[PDB]
DNA sequence: AGTTGGCCGCAGTGTTATCACTCATGGTTATGGCAGCACTGCATAATTCTCTTACTGT
């Protein structure tokens, strides 16, 4: 996968990111988007956990 | 475009959708890229501050 | 070629109004020379000449080939060889020409540096050896973290030198010192680098992420030069000749407890031989950056599959998972202390 | 008595002038072969998966 490192949703705190809904990310973890072919976009300021969530979802897919 | 309607793409970045024309140095090209990448997608906008520094600084108080 | 002072004197005395001829008489210079120097920009006292032919020029390519392909550096042998070719001079010119090609013997002078408070830290490993702990042969290693300004010393024993163990020991050091430095000096370990990409260092991506997370800037001394981190090596000598010389143990937890007690008793209490002050006072003088609330999780992360019945196996262990978790994929987070936790799509399994 | 070399005689080759024959090009008509399209099979190359090896420093 050539990921720089390995991370997962377990090490993620949704209290520090209350703006976005937690349930939607859990739904993404079901990998229903792979069938729909929908694209997942994370946008925010630096260091807010974008790459962390992206790599976590990638790990779930792997 | 080749992955369009075939496989998901996971994108992560800190630049608004309007800055793509500047980043790629082409307005219509970026517009088409976004038109295809946003057709079937679920966009998450994260509003906050840098965890590593700001979160610890504001929660240690 | 009148020197700087002579030219200054000539120009000054001439401009003062003194006659030029008696100026020349006083300075013992020819009148034509003095007059020419009157209208000159600056003192001329340098003559430039280029190289010239020597006696060992024709033999020089042959000697260079001998040195660079045959590895011969014996001046007597090369002299005896070229003498047959036609050379007639002495060996001094040969030695002088061949000196640059010779290897530079290592110096013995050692520069001394004193880092600023809360500005540098050093880390290193010490392979203690193989011991039979509880009837099990393990390779014991000692991790040492030495502060640069207060000369504090944290240490801990471990059974492995994996990147995970390195990062966890760094966490322990940072917690012990109550903060993180602004610079951390290692040696060229693959858990921190991946080789010198043409002089520049390539940081391990995971370790670079770890450093950026805790904010400390990594540094590496150089290949095959441990002097640059003398503080921690000398601390290793201190610990291995003071603590682990006669102390006996049966459990690594006991050894670590004894080591911490010994450090806090004497090692971080005895005044240093150079700073001449108890390390704890300097520690109080230190100003380290604050620690993050949540530590970088350093735990083995593996993905496994649950059997048909619901029996999940990790290493030489077995669990009993609910039927809903049968035949699926789960994550087994193994902390370094042995606390294994099971996760399934973010949720935590109440494994039996 | 045999072999080789030299001399003599015979035959072959070169140049110039002349003669004869064959080949090439153009126009018209007829025939054959090759090329194109569609479908199927085989082999080779590229890609993927798994295991082992290599490099540098402590
Ligand atoms: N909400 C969060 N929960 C836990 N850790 C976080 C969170 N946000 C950021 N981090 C930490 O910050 C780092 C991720 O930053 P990242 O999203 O990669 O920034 P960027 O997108 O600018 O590269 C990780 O080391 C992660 O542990
Ligand atoms: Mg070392």
């Amino acid at each position: 996968s050539k990921l720089p490192y390995r991370k997962t949703i377990d090490t993620f705190d949704f209290t520090a990111q209350p703006s976005v809904d937690e349930r939607r990310i859990r739904e993404l973890l079901t990998l229903s988007f792979i069938d729909r072919k929908e694209n997942i976009l994370f946008l925010g300021p630096p260091g807010i956990g974008k790459t962390h969530l992206a790599i976590s979802i990638g790990m779930e897919a792997i | 475009a080749r992955r369009y309607e075939h496989a998901p793409i996971i994108l992560t970045s800190n630049k608004s959708f309007g800055e793509w024309g500047e980043i790629v140095g082409d307005s219509v090209l970026a517009t088409a890229m976004l038109d295809r990448l946003l057709h079937h997608s679920i966009i998450f906008n994260l509003k906050g501050e840098s965890y590593r520094l700001r979160e610890k600084r504001l929660q240690e108080e | 070629m009148i020197t700087r002072g002579e030219f200054f004197m000539i120009k000054e005395m001439y401009e003062r109004g003194m006659s030029i001829s008696d100026i020349a008489r006083e300075l013992g210079i020819d009148r034509k020379t003095v007059r020419k120097y009157i209208h000159s920009p600056n003192p001329p006292s340098k003559s430039k000449r280029k190289q010239r032919k020597s006696k060992l020029d024709p033999f020089k390519p042959y000697l260079q080939k001998r040195m660079l392909e045959d590895g011969v550096f014996n001046s007597e042998k090369l002299f005896f060889e070229i003498r047959q070719q036609g050379y007639t001079g002495g060996k001094t010119i040969l030695k002088d020409y061949m000196k640059p090609f010779r290897e530079t013997a290592k110096k013995k002078y050692t520069v001394r540096y004193e880092t600023l408070p809360g500005e540098q830290m050093q880390v290193d490993w010490k392979e203690v050896g193989e011991v039979v702990i509880e009837g099990k042969k393990v390779k014991l290693s000692l991790f040492v973290a030495t502060l640069g300004y207060s000369r504090m010393k944290y240490a801990v024993f471990t059974t492995s030198q994996d990147q995970e163990h390195l990062m966890e020991c760094l966490i322990q050091s940072f917690k012990y010192f109550g903060g993180v430095p602004k610079k951390v000096l290692f040696d060229n370990m693959k858990t921190v680098t991946d080789g010198r990409e043409q002089g520049v260092v390539k940081w391990n991506q995971r370790f670079s992420e770890f450093a950026s997370y805790y904010g400390f800037i990594p540094k590496v001394c150089r290949p095959y030069r441990a002097q640059t981190k003398g503080k921690v090596e000398r601390a290793i000598q201190y610990i291995m000749d003071h603590f682990y010389v006669g102390t006996a143990f049966e459990s690594i937890e006991e050894l670590n407890f004894l080591l911490h007690r010994w450090l806090d008793q004497v090692a971080n209490r005895k005044p240093n031989a150079t700073t001449g002050i108890s390390p704890q006072e300097r520690w109080a003088e230190e100003s380290l950056k604050p620690l993050p609330l949540k530590d970088y999780d350093t735990s083995y992360l593996s993905y496994r599959k649950v059997h048909w019945d619901g029996s999940f196996s990790y290493k030489g262990e077995q669990w009993l998972l609910s039927a809903e978790y049968a035949g699926k994929e789960i994550l087994v987070k193994e902390r370094l202390n042995g606390d294994i936790r099971l996760y399934f799509r973010g949720e935590e399994i109440s494994h039996v």
